RNA sequence: CCACAAGUCGAGCAGGUACGAAAGUAGGUCUUAGUGAUCCGGUGGUUCUGUAUGGAAGGGCCAUCGCUCAACGGAUAAAAG
RNA sequence: CUCAGUAGCGGCGAGCGAACGGGGAUCAGCCCAUUAAGUUAUGUGUGUUUUAGUGGAACGCUCUGGGAAGUGCGAACGUAGAGGGUGAUAUUCCCGUACACGAAAGGGCACACAUAAUGAUGACGAGUAGGGCGAGGCACGUGAAACCUUGUCUGAAUAUGGGGGGACCAUCCUCCAAGGCUAAAUACUCCUGACUGACCGAUAGUGAACCAGUACCGUGAGGGAAAGGCGAAAAGAACCCCUGUGAGGGGAGUGAAAUAGAUCCUGAAACCGCAUGCAUACAAGCAGUGGGAGCACCUUCGUGGUGUGACUGCGUACCUUUUGUAUAAUGGGUCAGCGACUUAUAUUCAGUAGCGAGGUUAACCGUAUAGGGGAGCCGUAGAGAAAUCGAGUCUUAAUAGGGCG
């Protein structure tokens, strides 16, 4: 497949990393474990064996009128324990290599053919400046993006550390919920590149 | 936890291709009034019946 | 497209669970799909799997037959087709380990005639079956 | 994620006594009471809804009948008679007439008498 | 015939027989009651298995033996007020 | 992590349940009297860490408003747009944050030398191995029961020697007991610092957000609560009036707000008053429902709205449990809040997605949802108790017949 960079130079890529059909059920499934994926799950609840005391039986059985009762931390009365205590969770889910993989093609391919990626030969810059890093994001017209270097410069990510709406990761580094997130991907021709022998 | 097999239905039952097959009752002891027919014809194995597959198939859930 | 807000599982991916007594409009209200009394209705109320009630089990009025055989626990056998997953042209136990259609601990394999192959094979130390033998020498191979 | 029940059962409450306004005692205070009294109005309801049809043919028969008879006839001969007549009227029309209109209830007794003869 | 486990009738084929000159008849008795699952053990046989190997012990398979388990589908080897 | 709920054990019941082999984490050996690796103290030196702290960018006008951080218009900083506060919602008001610095004096750790001391009463293992009797441990309940421990009684050979290979014998293979020391990978959280949460928000969350293991109960061991919110700021109401110099209230004043006035944000329901409209003192019952006159207020002046309801047809609550309940069978005095099919693992079936005669990794590594890791699992072939054969196989003298495929 042939595309065009900003300065009107022409890149080969592979049909099977940037050209796959969308696939919506199966992007739906990997960006959803990725969410579940990043759940903490700690929390916990105290059972009728928890709740402090409760040891003996509040009454006698027969003979007072009442209704029977066993403990006073009976999940039936107040201050008792929970019915079903919760313990910590693991929320993580398996996803099979091969469907990430088709998900992302997938992801990078909508993203070609809706125009929310931008290739360039080079993205770099010289200082460490916020100012500077605004200019050159403002000149391209991706204010608000997320760039893929296939290494991230030391100036480059403090520059784009205060940012809002700007991240910048390696090419090794992507992932299907950054790739969405964003209103652009600025990606250099030799992430490009990287990631194309990764094929997604 | 992993499922148990109930090891008696384990040694009294084996899988077939499509069923399973186990040996015939009756032909332990007490067979000189037993006839020679019964005698032959209990020998050998046969089939659990579907009424009772299911039940085969809960107790022994790895064969 | 392409938005965290509109993406959506396929028809039939997902259901609801089922929640039991919440009402009558639910159709699992009050009773929750139990029946009324007996013990199957109790928290815990199954029988144990193979309980027929009293009577002689099904697998206890039958007898008891056969022992397992320790040297079958370490036969393995391997279907012709397999063959293919071989890499290289000598057919070996420690190759076919070594392809993964047998498992390392076995000790002898057995070549039963079931699918088809095209390569020329060399077949050392392996039993072969009267028509896998057939087959090897049709397909070009060769035997020890 | 825990759920607390009080807006939602609050407003479901509310509701059935607003619907329950104007019983008698705890039946317009009390919510136990009172959603026994909505059910049981919608069952009368449902049921009367049905009786009011009976009931108001049975009022337009009765009129038909001291209409026919002032004018010397019974009201199932009256009937009979319109039937041989041809005539179609239905018994709330001929209940109006005969109420509000008594010489157009005679000129329609005397037809049916008519084609009685 | 039948919930299962079981139960019943059976032409015909092969081998070896008995009685008939022969066509033939005979897989117990005119028939329907005379009975007991599984487990555990004993006996005869066995071109099965045999924990390094050769054997063996033990196990399997075929035949058969030990129940008023009679509350007779038999909760324990073992139990009254 | 697998092997594997497999081999086995078991009133062969209920149940219990390995090992070999393979894949990983971590890796390390050194000695028995002239005596080792290692460890522990004290001192010295070096490095690092920790116990106070300092500096730290950049905003104005306008509208609403009690108050601006909010509207509208422009501007500046950013290696700082983490967070908190300020009279409503602030990168630029304050504390901070990124970043750059900082220690008289003390503590922790790491490495190297110095001296002690330990390792280290021990020099190749005799009342020991093995055996008889009774028990215990091994997945293994006396079983064909090997192996380990020993309460009791005994008892060797000692490198041409001895132990094991699941009764036992022979042969082969393998190791050297009756003497010792040894880091890591592993288990845990009273406590310290930083950070985090599809965890709770005062009947929840610790029993305890509040002077709580308190009040209170018990001889004692012990049991064991309830109870958060004025306002931005007390500016917490000078003074006058009624009253007993009381309580309480009415003015005044403060405040954006006092029906925010002290158990004070909001302020529901049960329950209890006052006021207005209509009905009601000749009529018998689950209290409504379908009709329906009159009256009062409103009114688009009506074939309308709101409230009431004379008179009239029909009509014995709800739940549960039952063959069957108005039942004089059960349960509920009422309201508000809480209160019951969950979680983990395995397995089977159905939907849906990927790949497809193939599918898929587990532990683990990994500045880590990626990428590696193929051990293992499922499918691809059955028959037979099994040895064995294999599109066949079992039974049989049989190529007959028959059963499973
Ligand atoms: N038009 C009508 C005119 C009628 C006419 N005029 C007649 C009239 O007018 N009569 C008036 C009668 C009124 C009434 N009877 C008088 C009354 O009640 N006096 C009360 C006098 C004593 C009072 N109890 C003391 C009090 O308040 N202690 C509290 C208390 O320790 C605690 O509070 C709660 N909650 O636990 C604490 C927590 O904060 O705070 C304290 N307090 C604080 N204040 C401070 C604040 O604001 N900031 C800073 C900090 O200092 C705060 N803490």
């Amino acid at each position: 497949m042939n595309l065009k960079t900003v300065s009107g130079s022409a890149v080969e890529l592979s049909e099977v990393a940037f050209g796959r059909e969308f696939n919506e059920a199966l992007v739906h499934q990997v960006v959803t474990a990725y969410l579940a994926g990043g759940r903490q799950g700690t929390r916990a609840h105290k059972s009728r064996a928890d709740v402090s005391g409760g040891g003996k039986k509040p009454f006698r059985q027969k003979g007072t009128g009442r209704a029977r009762a066993g403990s006073i931390r009976s999940p039936i009365w107040v201050g008792g324990g929970k019915t079903f205590a919760a313990r910590p969770q693991d929320w993580s889910q398996k996803v099979n290599r091969k469907m990430y993989r088709g998900a992302m093609q997938c992801i990078l391919a909508e993203l070609v053919r809706q125009d929310r990626l931008v290739l360039v030969e080079e993205f770099a810059v010289a200082a460490p400046k916020t100012k500077e890093l605004l200019a050159k994001l403002n000149d391209l017209n991706a204010a608000r993006a997320l760039i893929v270097t296939d290494a991230v410069d030391e100036n480059l990510y403090l520059a784009a550390r205060n940012l809002p709406h700007v991240d910048v990761v390696d090419a090794t580094a992507i992932d299907p919920v950054s790739l969405i997130a964003f209103d652009k991907v600025v990606m250099s021709v030799a992430a490009a590149k990287k990631i194309e022998v990764e094929l997604g | 936890a992993k499922l148990k097999t109930r090891r008696g239905a384990a040694k009294r039952f084996k899988a077939t291709a499509n069923g399973f097959k186990r040996k015939q009752a009756f032909k332990r002891h007490i067979l000189t009034k037993k006839s020679a027919k019964r005698i032959r014809q209990l020998r050998g194995c046969v089939m659990v019946h579907v009424s009772d597959v299911a039940s085969v198939r809960r107790m022994c859930p790895y064969i | 497209t392409l938005r965290l807000n509109e993406l959506a599982p396929a028809e039939g991916a997902k259901r609801e669970h089922r929640r039991l007594g919440r009402g009558i409009g639910s159709g699992v209200g009050k009773t929750g799909g139990r029946g009324i009394k007996g013990q199957k209705s109790r928290k815990s109320g199954g029988v144990r799997p193979g309980f027929e009630g009293g009577q002689t089990a099904i697998y206890r009025r039958l007898p008891k037959f056969g022992f397992t055989s320790q040297i079958a626990l370490k036969t393995a056998e391997v279907r012709l087709s397999e063959l293919s997953k071989v890499e290289g042209d000598i057919v070996s136990l420690e190759t076919l380990k070594a392809a993964n259609v047998v498992r390392r601990d076995q000790i002898r394999a057995r070549i039963v005639l079931s699918g088809e192959i095209t390569r020329a094979f060399t077949v050392q130390g392996v039993a072969l079956t009267k028509g896998a033998k057939a087959a090897i020498e049709a397909a070009g191979g060769k035997v020890e | 994620a825990r759920v607390k029940r009080g807006v939602v059962a609050h407003r479901r409450h509310k509701k059935i006594l607003a619907r329950a306004k104007g019983y008698y005692g705890a039946r317009s205070r009390v919510y136990r009471v009172a959603f026994q009294a909505v059910i049981k109005a919608g069952q009368y309801a449902y049921r009367d809804r049905r009786q009011k049809k009976r009931q108001f043919r049975a009022l337009w028969i009765a009129r038909i009948n001291a209409g026919a008879r002032q004018n010397g006839l019974s009201y199932s001969r009256m009937i009979d008679g319109l039937k041989k007549a041809q005539v179609i009227i239905d018994r709330r029309v001929l209940a109006d007439i005969a109420m509000h209109d008594a010489v157009a209830f005679a000129a329609l007794a005397e037809k049916a008498k008519g084609a009685l003869a």
